[PDB]
RNA sequence: UAUGCCAGCUGGUGGAUUGCUCGGCUCAGGCGCUGAUGAAGGACGUGCCAAGCUGCGAUAAGCCAUGGGGAGCC
RNA sequence: GUGGAAGUCUGUUAGAGUUGGUGUCCUACAAUACCCUCUCGUGAUCUAUGUGUAGGGGUGAAAGGCCCAUCGAGUCCGGCA
RNA sequence: GUCGGGUGAGAACCCCGACGGCCUAAUGGAUAAGGGUUCCUCAGCACUGCUGAUCAGCUGAGGGUUAGCCGGUCCUAAGUC
RNA sequence: AGGGAAACGUGAUUCAACCUGGGGCCCAUGAAAAGACGAGCAUAGUGUCCGUACCGAGAACCGACACAGGUGUCCAUGGCGGCGAAAGCCAAGGCCUGUCGGGAGCAACCAACGUUAGGGAAUUCGGCAAGUUAGUCCCGUACCUUCGGAAGAAGGGAUGCC
RNA sequence: UGUCCCAACGUUGGGCCCGGUGAACUGUACAUUCCAGUGCGGAGUCUGGAGACACCCAGGGGGAAGCGAAGACCCUAUGGA
């Protein structure tokens, strides 16, 4: 008996890769008589032909690592492979910081805390990279 | 029918990436001899196959306990794990 | 490639010629297609 | 890269094809001229006395 | 003068088209258009042709798949030849 | 007496030799233009079964007339 | 600090190439191949297809290099015995 | 690769299952050129296949490519006639 | 509608495709034409002709071959990893045809490779071959210089896990 | 730092034996040779001695001025480019 053709039809009718279709060893004769796709669907229902399950990689070990690293662990010098600028894009970081400092200054202004002129002076200084962070900016504003 | 312990140390004579194969051969030869039957008449149950290939093709267990029965008109043996 | 209708007609003919000399011709002439071609071993024209 | 075998693998261009006028696979589909019968080049049929021995 | 219809194309696939889709298949002159195939057929077996699909075959001939109207029954038309 | 040398016998292999000739080669005489009224050439078709050759052209190994011929033919 | 230039650097990214082994092969897997090492990799870059230039003529960042395994003058047939 | 089994006159290499492996810009998917039926089915093993063969891109016989809206077809590019 | 044995979700982050802007460069300036828009709606009819299989490669192409060569495009966002389209391992998918097998602790010899005490280039034309170093962070860095560079100079320290 | 002193042990594929498949190079003849001599002065084959029972397996290549290519070097030709 040669069932490679039936294997091809079964993969199509079961909508799976040929390598995953299973043919019951005790029914080679019946499967061998299967000519049409209808013949294959029939044997599928009988359970003579089935589709093996596909694998999915476990992410459990990854998840634990993700947690440790999110908590700031497992990132010591001995675990870094890329250059510092590769681990954190500097221009990107500046965009993060400067936007946070401007949003900050914009809120203080509409809030009345700063006069357009005080705002301007702080805004221009931020753009000149005078403040390391939002807090650094606040500390400054507090004279 | 009886339980026998097959030593597979002689598989070490074959290249290491193919030890499993040689093991399966030693097993057949051991039974054929000890049960006084032709190697052609020795049937190895898949259980034995899986035992020898457990760690892949390059790692065989040093020995293996196998349960074999001898019978029929032409004289043959059937073997399996234990 | 892309075959035109004419190319196709020519390929079709070549396919037809590529057949066995009928058995009855064997008997009638009391005893070979010298133009037998293989798609791989040979090369057609055009 | 050698001019031999390695350079033969790049040959997948179609040039000479079956000619409408004479039937020979000599119609250069890029020049639109038959190298065998002259179709596309001359109304007269391509011919030369050197295609045979001089006294024949 | 060449005729349009050459002969009925009879094969397993042709029969299925005839039993399940009221379609008839013909080997026809490769110079014939879908329309010319439609007319010729209606005039040879007196039926109403609804659609015609064509294919230039690797046998050097043209094959036509002619679907008849629900008014006609392919199985019966083909059965009289 | 192994491996083996030389000669022959029986049987192979091989296709020489002899015989045979539907093919060539050369000479002699005769004859001699074809095509837009689409030639020559080619392509693709065409048979009950049909691949090749030959013939033929959708009227497709053929259709018609006259004379010849003759009980066979495809 | 920002910015992000460059015939700019690293890079078996794709892709291109080939310093050494004078390794393997050398009736080959191959009439120019295999492996490791090595070089280039935003530009005078690499690459597909189309197209043009023809033989004492092309094409050549020039080696007499290349113009279908052949070029200090291609190939084919003819001159030709 | 191995153990069982299937088919067969015949099975290391044709098929089923299990176990064991290989490939991740590819050894996976879709395609251009080019090839031209190599595609599918049945029946086969003299030929072809780095051994064998019940297999096959092999041999015999049949079958298969369906479009207003996917290409062509239309436009013009270097350029050609 | 369809599809699924079933459930037949909801929010979020990072965001290829695709959309839309801002900046910079040129002794370099990055096609053309057909067509479309501009220019409504109903209903009906017509929409012919050619291609369409398959391979697309360690056996369907070229290389005399079922040749380890050569041969364009797109899949560039599958998981862990890490800077990564890197390595290594693993899915989806494919394969056991980079197609002869059986046997000998399986000798000499050869290919490719692992490990070698002490000495450490004595070897050799020549460190050829092999090896040494190595990723990332911190400290630190000479001569010279066209002030750009030299420079990762050199040298020193650190590196896991919880 | 096995490049070396100075080599050793191990790994994988071959090698060896068995089944199947199955070429090519080369071949005036003879041929078991060795030491001297002789010879166109570089002999398995001539001369004189010596040695030599036949056949087979594996081996590394001393000889056959080994095989492969009508020497590329040099000269000659009332040769070529
Ligand atoms: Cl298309
Ligand atoms: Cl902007
Ligand atoms: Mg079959
Ligand atoms: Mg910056
Ligand atoms: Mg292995
Ligand atoms: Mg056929
Ligand atoms: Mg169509
Ligand atoms: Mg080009
Ligand atoms: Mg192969
Ligand atoms: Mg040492
Ligand atoms: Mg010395
Ligand atoms: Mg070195
Ligand atoms: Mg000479
Ligand atoms: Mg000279
Ligand atoms: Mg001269
Ligand atoms: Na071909
Ligand atoms: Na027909
Ligand atoms: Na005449
Ligand atoms: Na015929
Ligand atoms: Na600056
Ligand atoms: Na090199
Ligand atoms: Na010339
Ligand atoms: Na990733
Ligand atoms: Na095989
Ligand atoms: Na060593
Ligand atoms: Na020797
Ligand atoms: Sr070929
Ligand atoms: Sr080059
Ligand atoms: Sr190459
Ligand atoms: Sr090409
Ligand atoms: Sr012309
Ligand atoms: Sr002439
Ligand atoms: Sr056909
Ligand atoms: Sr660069
Ligand atoms: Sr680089
Ligand atoms: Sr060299
Ligand atoms: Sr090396
Ligand atoms: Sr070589
Ligand atoms: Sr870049
Ligand atoms: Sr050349
Ligand atoms: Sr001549
Ligand atoms: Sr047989
Ligand atoms: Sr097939
Ligand atoms: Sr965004
Ligand atoms: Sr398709
Ligand atoms: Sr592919
Ligand atoms: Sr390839
Ligand atoms: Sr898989
Ligand atoms: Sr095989
Ligand atoms: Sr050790
Ligand atoms: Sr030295
Ligand atoms: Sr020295
Ligand atoms: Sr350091
Ligand atoms: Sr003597
Ligand atoms: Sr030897």
């Amino acid at each position: 008996t040669d069932l490679s053709a039936q294997k091809r039809l079964a993969a199509d009718v079961l909508d799976v890769g040929k390598n995953r279709v299973w043919f019951n060893p005790e029914r080679q004769g019946d499967i061998a008589d299967a000519i049409t796709r209808e013949d294959v669907r029939e044997l599928v229902d009988e359970g003579a032909i089935q589709a093996k399950d596909k694998k999915g990689n476990s992410r459990g070990r990854a998840r634990e690592r993700q947690k440790k690293r999110a908590y700031g662990h497992q990132k010591g010098a001995g675990s870094r492979k890329g250059k510092a600028g590769a681990r954190q894009n500097s221009k990107e970081d500046w965009e993060s910081r400067i936007r946070a400092q401007r949003t900050k200054l914009r809120e203080l202004r509409d809030e009345g805390t700063l006069s357009s002129s005080q705002y301007r002076d702080l805004y221009d200084k931020a753009g000149g990279g005078e403040f390391d962070s939002v807090a650094d900016l606040e500390r400054y504003i507090d004279a | 029918e009886r339980v026998v312990t097959i030593p597979l140390r002689d598989a070490r004579a074959e290249p290491n990436h193919k030890r499993a194969d040689k093991a399966m051969i030693l097993i057949r030869e051991h039974l054929a001899k000890h049960f006084s039957v032709d190697e052609d008449a020795v049937r190895l149950d898949p259980s034995i196959n899986e035992a020898a290939w457990a760690r892949g093709r390059a790692n065989t267990p040093s020995k293996i306990r196998v349960r074999a029965a001898r019978f029929e008109e032409e004289g043959e043996a059937i073997v399996e794990a234990e | 490639g892309k075959k035109s209708k004419a190319t196709k007609k020519r390929l079709a003919k070549l396919d037809n010629q590529n057949s066995r000399v009928p058995a009855w011709v064997m008997l009638k002439t009391d005893r070979r297609n010298h133009k037998r071609r293989h798609w791989r071993r040979n090369d057609t024209d055009e | 890269t050698g001019a031999g075998t390695p350079s033969q693998g790049k040959k997948n261009t179609t040039t000479h094809t079956k000619c409408r006028r004479c039937g020979e696979k000599s119609y250069h589909t890029k020049k639109k001229v038959c190298s065998s019968c002259g179709f596309g080049k001359s109304a007269k049929r391509r011919d030369y006395e050197w295609q045979s021995k001089a006294g024949e | 003068s060449w005729d349009v219809i050459k002969h009925p194309h009879v094969t397993e696939k042709a029969m299925n088209d005839m039993d399940f889709q009221n379609k008839l298949q013909f080997a026809v002159d490769d110079r014939a258009s879908k329309g010319e195939v439609a007319d010729a057929v209606e005039e040879q077996y007196d039926v109403t042709v609804e659609q015609v699909n064509t294919q230039n075959t690797m046998d050097g001939e043209k094959k036509a798949v002619v679907r008849l109207s629900e008014d006609d029954d392919a199985q019966e038309v083909a059965s009289r030849i």
